[PDB]
């Protein structure tokens, strides 16, 4: 038995699923994140997009069936029926930044055709078959992955079994920008606390730019927004003290208090905020097996029931990497807006001096594109 | 039968409700303490205890005596101290302060003696504690404007 | 603080030091802390700190932190309104209950307030104290704490010459008598992340002790002159405060 291709929905009802989607994919950025810092090391920088990965786990789960669509569904946080979802997603695309879903398969994997136009039109992008040479296929897909993003993620794998049959590739790199340009000449080497020592990083500076910020007390941490393009922002995480680590920070961030702080942030107004921040560049490649297997999902490496896309009885996932290119520097849109005259013998600032936790938010259909900690700027 | 009578009984902390003399055999007695004193009956005390006059002529209950009330070492105070008494019986005075420069509590605090019912006592504040809040506005160190 | 000169925490253990809104504030008592309105207007949940020379980064993790459980504002402030006080900081004044009390010492001991007689009225020839790690005259940020001392000035010299058309120039800032002018002298002043700073005044009464008679607010160009709300005609809302919201 296998359930037949889903339904295709209309506009106003997915439309209407954009609240139940935004919030699956707040609860799922969550999972990937003590996935991600169980996998790397204790103090290292790591970036990966919970967007464009559940973009391709949907997709998957548009051919799955039994125990891998439920299970997937569980792992997607995802409510049973959720027809609208291959739909949803394809709306909640955002053109701040350029990321790219294949599926590669060996010769020997045939693909029902009726998952080759429900993925080139709910994803445009049917699957693509392999070489029979296991060498001309990690050459093929590094080259693939080297054209169709724009030559940012040149080296996505940097081996391929022989026996490959199934390859999951997903790499993102972030096109947008600061709204507000920052001044170069003002990039000064200011100090940054790392491990305990003090380390000087390059640091941008500005005296008056537009920061939403407050205090939550669950984190105990300040919690600032910058704006940027395509209706993006980036918001940033930084413990109060030095007294709270970064971890403590990471095992207080619940579904709650993500949720609790981004309605706060949507209704918080932007001010002239004094600000001091290093630059940004964190690129991150990572076995997501690895991290299947962290949020008990072992359905990739064994019992693989994918009916929909294909009828073969043995398969499974040989292979599957995620790259994230993220990077911003002193370049912006508007480049500056003045305005200046605050009479009050107050002072606003916002300083990130310390390991932080960053998410780039998209504020228009609420969701987290971005995710990720800077350990070290260097 | 001779009812043997039961003699009565030295009592400076207690006295006979029944009273009269001359007590005879099968005469239950309330021997109830005085204001500052209990008879602990092996566990709490309580303000008074029976006692009757058995065949023999002596009193029942003889093993309990009215003895002094103890308040027990006293609760200390947040930011305060408390000197240890020689007794922390009835009668006993004690005497609570406060910190020197940064505390000065409230007055008033006339010290608290140990009462009859067994808690710490001041004339006027009662069983309530004294409490040492900041004495405000002092500058611990005077500001010199270097011109 | 501008014109000022070098202090230890010792000389102003009622100055309290605020992070979102990098601004001053003052212990009265245990369990409340006075601040100016706007200062927590932004952010019911201020981050505070008390008993340090310095605000070094390396020292605030070594200062006592206090932990704040409710922010009052005194009901004659603005509200949603965006930045720009272009209005009025009229009755620019809040209280902040903290959730522990306070242990007091050699470095931390709370002022005292304004009493309600008339010997409290201030006027011309008084001088005070105003204490804070603001913008000096080197760096816009003060590490270690600064102090200079301001007489009352008249309200006259407090209305000048200021750009005041943060949007509508129709909107003009309106002087209220809960203001207090102070300055001149010296070029002495109070300026940006000083806003919640008490006007150290010692008490005619006892000579010995000091009582915060003004809170800085807001001004023109700073080191010219400017205005600190009247503690005096506000102590009926301090005390009706402080009571009501018991600590049970």
């Amino acid at each position: 038995f296998c359930p037949g291709p889903v339904t295709l929905c209309s506009d106003l009802e997915s439309h209407s699923t954009e609240a139940v989607l935004g919030d699956a994919l707040v609860d799922f950025s969550l999972k990937l994140y003590h996935a991600f810092s169980a996998m790397k090391k204790v103090e290292t920088n790591m970036a990966f997009s919970p967007f464009s990965i559940a973009s391709l786990l949907t997709q998957v789960l548009l051919g799955a069936g039994e125990n891998t669509k439920t299970n997937l569904e569980s792992i997607l946080s995802y409510p049973k029926d959720f027809t609208c979802v291959h739909q949803a997603l394809k709306g909640f695309t955002t053109k701040g930044v350029t990321s790219v879903s294949q599926i590669f398969h060996s010769p020997d994997l045939a693909i029902r055709d009726t998952f080759v136009n429900a993925s080139r039109t709910l994803y445009s992008s049917s699957p693509r078959v392999l070489s029979n040479n296991s060498d001309a296929n990690l050459e093929l897909i590094n080259t693939w992955v080297a054209k169709n993003t724009n030559n940012k993620i040149s080296r996505l794998l940097d081996s391929l079994p022989s026996d490959t049959r199934l390859v999951l590739l997903n790499a993102i790199y972030l096109s947008a920008k600061w709204k507000t340009t920052f001044d170069p000449k003002k990039t000064r080497m200011e100090p940054f606390h790392f491990k305990n020592s003090v380390i000087k990083v390059p640091m941008m500076n500005s005296k008056k730019y537009p920061v939403a910020h407050f205090i939550d007390q669950t984190l105990k941490a300040k919690v600032g927004q910058l704006q940027l393009s395509h209706n993006l922002s980036l918001v940033i995480l930084v413990p109060q003290n030095l007294k709270h680590r970064l971890e403590d920070m990471e095992q207080a961030l619940s579904p709650s208090v993500f949720k609790a702080i981004m309605e706060k942030l949507e209704m918080s107004k932007f001010q002239p905020t004094l600000l001091t921040l290093p630059r940004i560049k964190v690129t991150t490649s990572q076995d997501m097996l690895s991290i299947m297997e962290k949020l008990e999902f072992f359905d990739f490496s064994y019992d693989l029931n994918l009916c929909g896309l294909t009828e073969d009885p043995d398969l499974q996932v040989s292979a599957m990497q995620h790259q994230t290119v993220l990077e911003l520097t002193e370049t912006g849109v508007e480049a500056a807006a003045a305005s200046a005259i605050s009479v009050a013998r107050t002072l606003l600032v916002f300083e990130v001096q310390q390991p932080f936790l960053f998410v780039l938010w998209d504020q228009q259909h609420k969701f987290p594109v971005f995710m990720g900690r800077v350990y070290d700027p260097r | 039968t001779g009812s043997m009578p039961c003699p009565k009984e030295d009592t400076p902390n207690s006295v006979w409700e029944p009273a009269k003399a001359k007590y005879v055999f099968r005469d239950v007695v309330q021997i109830t303490c005085l204001d500052g004193f209990e008879v602990v009956e092996g566990r709490v005390g309580a303000t008074s205890f029976y006692s009757t006059c058995q065949s023999n002529g002596k009193w029942s209950n003889s093993k309990l005596k009215c003895q002094p009330v103890d308040c027990g070492i006293p609760e200390s105070i947040e930011n305060g101290k408390v000197e240890d008494p020689e007794s922390t019986l009835f009668g006993s005075v004690i005497r609570y302060t406060c910190e020197e420069p940064y505390y000065y509590m409230e007055n008033g605090g006339g010290e608290y003696h140990c009462a009859g019912n067994g808690s710490w006592v001041n004339e006027v504040l009662g069983p309530e504690l004294p409490k040492c809040v900041p004495v405000c506005g002092v500058p611990r160190e005077p500001f010199e404007e270097k011109q | 603080i501008i014109g000022g000169s070098d202090a230890d925490i010792k000389n102003f253990p009622w100055q309290v030091f605020f992070d979102n809104p990098w601004a001053g504030g003052a212990l009265i008592n245990e369990y409340w802390v006075l601040t100016a309105a706007h200062v927590v207007e932004g952010n019911r949940e201020p981050t505070m700190y008390v008993g340090s020379t310095s605000v070094q980064t390396s020292r605030l993790a070594k200062s006592k932190m206090l932990t704040p459980e409710h922010v009052f504002i005194h009901p004659g402030w603005k509200l949603l309104e965006v930045p720009e006080g272009r209005t009025n900081f009229d009755n620019d004044i809040a209280l902040v209950r903290l959730k522990d009390p306070v242990k007091m010492g050699p470095t931390v001991s709370p002022i005292c307030l304004p009493g309600t007689s008339s010997d409290y009225n201030l006027m011309d020839g008084d001088l005070g104290l105003i204490s804070g790690w603001g913008r000096t005259e080197k760096r816009d940020r003060a590490v270690r704490l600064k102090a200079a001392r301001l007489p009352v000035a008249p309200l006259r010299k407090c209305k000048e010459v200021k750009v005041e058309k943060p949007t509508a120039d129709a909107e003009a800032y309106v002087f209220t008598p809960n203001m207090i002018c102070a300055g001149g002298e010296k070029g002495m002043d109070s300026c940006k992340g000083d806003a919640g700073g008490a006007f150290a005044v010692q008490d005619p009464n006892d000579k010995t002790k000091f009582y915060a008679a003004g809170l800085v607010s807001w001004g023109p160009q700073c080191g010219t002159y400017g205005l600190y709300t009247r503690v005096k005609n506000y102590v009926d809302w301090i005390m009706k405060t402080m009571q009501e919201n018991s600590t049970p």
